[PDB]
C-alpha cells in the first residue's frame, strides 16, 4: 500500500543547486519519519538524510552536512532534499525511504522499511547530448556456427539512459543491449546486438529504434548486410 | 562508524539449493540488523527485520539469524526469482550497508558463439574508428578478448561490457570495443580479436582486413 | 533534548 515516488532528478554542473521531491501515499505521512539514501556508481548504497516525523528533528551524513538540507510538508504528503554546491561524487540514484514503521513500539533503534523508485541525479560538466548511431552491419565475419549478428552502436550520449529496440522475427535468437561504458570524454556509449538464423542475413532488413530521452532524440538507423 | 561486511560477495547456485549469506559488524549491534533484496533497476526490498524477523510480505523461504557481531541469511529453497543482490544494513548507530552479495544462477559450460564488425562508413567519415567483438551466450562469466591490430597485442585502447546473467538460459554476453582514429585506422591492415573461453575447443578468431 | 538519530522518529 506504501506508495513513493521520487522527482526531480537530472542533470547538474558541479557546484550548482538542485531540489529533490517525494510525494507520498498509502500511509498517514505525518506520523512516519523518512530518510534519504543514495546508490552511487562504483560505491554502494549510502544513507544521507533522516527527518523526524513532523520536522522537529533532522540528522544528516557527514559527507553532505552543510550542504544538502532535508525538509518535509504533511500537508501535502512530499519530502524534500535540497542539495547545493554539488560534484561529481554525488552522482547516484536517490531514493526516498520510510522508517521502518511498528505499530507495537517494540524495539529501541530503527532502521528503514519501504524504498520509492528513485530519481537518478548526474553532477557532471558534460552536456546533454544526443547518440550518434552507426550500424554493427552484419557479414561473414558477423557469423558463428549457423549464428549471424548484427547491431547499432550508440556511441558518445549523455546522460543515462538510452534504449534500443529492433524489428526481430520469429527466429531472433536474442536480443542484447551492453550496459553503458563512460569514455575519458564523459560521454556514454553502448551497443545493442540481435543474433538471428544464418540463412537470415540478405533474406531481411532489420532497423534498430534508438531512444534518448534526456536529449529528446530518436534516431532510425538501418543495419544492412556488408559483402565481405 | 560500524562497518558490516558480506560473504561471499558473489555465490552461484541452482534454482532449488540453499544459500546462505553470512554479514558480519564491525562492533556489536544485537540484533538491530535488516536484510534487502535488489534487483538491477528495482527498488530495494525489505526482507528480515530485527535479524531474525520476517516481514509478513515475503516468503518463509526466507530466515535470518544471529546477533551481536554475526548475521545469516538464508534461502531454503532458491526459486528462480530469488537470483538478486543482498544487502545486510545495521541501524544501531546510523544507518550502513554492507557491500551486496550476489546470487547468480549456475548452469553448464555454454561456448560463445563470437562475433566481429568493421567500423561503418559513416563512423570513419566523422573521424574514428569502432571495431567490436562480440561474445554471446557463454557460461562461467570467465572469458578472454584479445584484440591483435596486424598480429600486435592491443592494450589501453579496448572498452569491455558485460551485461546480467539472462533471466531465460542463464549466460552471459560481452562486448569488446577498440577505437582509433581514422588516421590511424588506416595505418593498419588486419583487424583481430581472439577469444578463449572453456567452452570453445580451440582459442577462436575473427579477423577483417581494412577495406574487404 | 534531541533524541538519538537512530530512536523512533514516528
Amino acid at each position: 500500500q506504501v506508495q513513493l515516488v521520487e522527482s526531480g532528478g537530472g542533470v547538474v554542473q558541479p557546484g550548482r543547486s538542485l531540489r529533490l521531491s517525494c510525494a507520498a501515499s498509502g500511509f498517514t505521512f505525518s506520523n512516519s519519519g523518512m530518510h534519504w539514501v543514495r546508490q552511487v556508481p562504483g560505491k554502494g548504497l549510502e544513507w544521507v538524510a533522516i527527518i523526524w516525523y513532523d520536522g522537529s528533528n533532522k540528522y544528516y551524513a557527514d559527507s553532505v552536512k552543510g550542504r544538502f538540507s532535508v525538509s518535509r510538508d504533511n500537508s501535502e504528503n512530499t519530502l524534500y532534499l535540497q542539495m547545493s554546491n554539488l560534484r561529481a561524487e554525488d552522482t547516484a540514484v536517490y531514493y526516498c525511504v520510510r522508517a521502518y514503521f511498528d505499530s507495537e513500539n517494540l524495539y529501541d533503534y530503527y532502521g528503514m522499511d519501504v524504498w520509492g523508485q528513485g530519481t537518478t541525479v548526474t553532477v557532471s560538466s558534460a552536456s546533454t547530448k544526443g547518440p550518434s548511431v552507426f550500424p554493427l552491419a552484419p557479414s561473414s565475419k558477423s557469423t558463428s556456427g549457423g549464428t549471424a549478428a548484427l547491431g547499432c552502436l550508440v556511441k558518445d550520449y549523455f546522460p543515462e539512459p538510452v534504449t534500443v529496440s529492433w524489428n526481430s522475427g520469429a527466429l531472433t535468437s536474442g536480443v542484447h543491449t551492453f550496459p553503458a561504458v563512460l569514455q575519458s570524454s564523459g560521454l556514454y556509449s553502448l551497443s545493442s546486438v540481435v543474433t538471428v538464423p544464418s540463412s537470415s542475413l540478405g533474406t531481411q532488413t532489420y532497423i534498430c529504434n534508438v531512444n534518448h530521452k534526456p536529449s529528446n532524440t530518436k534516431v532510425d538507423k538501418k543495419v544492412e548486410p556488408k559483402s565481405c | 562508524d560500524i562497518q558490516m561486511t558480506q560473504s561471499p560477495s558473489t555465490l552461484s547456485a541452482s534454482v532449488g539449493d540453499r544459500v546462505t549469506i553470512t554479514c558480519r559488524a564491525s562492533q556489536s549491534i544485537s540484533r538491530w540488523l535488516a536484510w534487502f533484496q535488489k534487483k538491477p533497476g528495482k527498488a530495494p526490498k525489505l526482507l528480515i527485520y530485527t535479524a531474525s524477523n520476517l516481514e509478513s510480505g515475503v516468503p518463509s523461504r526466507f530466515s535470518g539469524s544471529g546477533s551481536g557481531t554475526e548475521f545469516t541469511l538464508t534461502i531454503s529453497s532458491l526459486q528462480p526469482d530469488d537470483f538478486a543482490t543482498y544487502y545486510c544494513q545495521q541501524y544501531y548507530n546510523y544507518w550502513t550497508f554492507g557491500q551486496g552479495t550476489k546470487v547468480e544462477v549456475k548452469r553448464t559450460v555454454a561456448a560463445p558463439s563470437v562475433f566481429i564488425f568493421p567500423p561503418s562508413d559513416e563512423q570513419l567519415k566523422s573521424g574514428t574508428a569502432s571495431v567490436v567483438c562480440l561474445l554471446n551466450n557463454f557460461y562461467p562469466r570467465e572469458a578472454k578478448v584479445q584484440w591483435k591490430v596486424d598480429n600486435a597485442l592491443q592494450s589501453g585502447n579496448s572498452q569491455e561490457s558485460v551485461t546480467e546473467q539472462d533471466s531465460k538460459d542463464s549466460t552471459y554476453s560481452l562486448s569488446s570495443t577498440l577505437t582509433l582514429s581514422k588516421a590511424d585506422y588506416e595505418k593498419h591492415k588486419v583487424y583481430a580479436c581472439e577469444v578463449t573461453h572453456q567452452g570453445l575447443s580451440s582459442p577462436v578468431t575473427k579477423s577483417f582486413n581494412r577495406g574487404e | 533534548g534531541n533524541p538519538d538519530p537512530n530512536a523512533n522518529p514516528n
